[PDB]
């Protein structure tokens, strides 16, 4: 889940405070790839 | 003891009377130290966990790991034998090898309503695990703010 | 073919996994009692 990824641990600083990979990145479900978009009569659509 | 063992953890709610009847060990422990009660919380059988605790199974077992029934049930989110469990007087502090509570389990799994009935038993917010870290130090890490808050 | 693995005695027991140790970037060895935790579960041996 990207809540298990955003909370993955990069470093602790010297006060012992966390940086946390969501505190350098946006977290999310995304395309592998996003260079194909396709459409059904004009509508968002997939397929094969 | 065997035969009530397996028959917790199928669920096999009139197995369980039987074996009852005829007596078998209520706390009877297999080899990782679960009992009756630990199998019955972690499988979620509601209506095995109060026959056994009005058989006088031992609310507060442990496993080789410290571990009791009141964790699993926590941990894996059955609100309702949390409650049965603290009713007939689980320890809700309780600590496994790790120094982790239900409250530590609950809290990490985001379970809400469990949370708030083990606070309402009197969990201790400030109970610190091995690495020190409390629930609340658990809700920011995972960033449940819901949580959060009402561990405030 | 040449295989490492413990000795038959320190694998047996859960309680063996504190014996075993690393070493630290600093030269200290550090037992896995010191950076883990445990718990049984269940899981499936067999997944189809």
């Amino acid at each position: 889940s990207t809540e298990e990824f955003g909370k993955i641990l990069l470093k602790v600083n010297q006060d012992g405070s966390r940086v946390l990979l969501r505190d350098v990145a946006k977290i999310e479900l995304g395309g592998e790839n996003y260079d194909i978009i396709a459409e059904f009569n004009g509508q968002p659509a997939s397929g094969l | 003891g065997k035969k009530l063992l397996e028959a917790a953890r199928a669920g096999r709610d009139d197995e369980v009377r039987i074996l009852m009847a005829n007596g078998a060990d209520v706390n009877a422990a297999d080899v990782v130290g679960w009992t009756p009660l630990h199998l019955a919380a972690y499988w979620g059988h509601l209506e095995i966990v109060e026959v056994l605790l009005k058989n006088g199974a031992d609310v507060n077992a442990y496993d080789t790991l410290g571990s009791t029934p009141l964790h699993l049930a926590a941990h894996f989110g059955h609100l309702e034998i949390v409650e049965v469990l603290l009713k007939n007087g689980a320890d809700v502090n309780a600590k496994d090898d790790n120094g982790i509570t239900p409250l530590h389990l609950a809290a990490n799994r985001g379970h809400l309503e469990i949370v708030e009935v083990l606070l309402k038993y009197g969990a201790d917010v400030n109970a610190q695990d091995k690495f020190g870290k409390t629930a609340f130090d658990i809700s920011i890490n995972n960033g449940n703010e819901d949580l959060a808050e009402i561990l405030q | 073919k040449v295989y490492v693995m413990s000795e038959a005695k320190y694998r047996m027991l859960p309680d063996d996994i504190g014996d075993w140790y690393v070493r630290a970037a600093d030269g200290q060895m550090v037992p896995f009692s010191a950076f883990s935790s445990s718990r049984w579960e269940y899981g499936s041996p067999r997944l189809e």
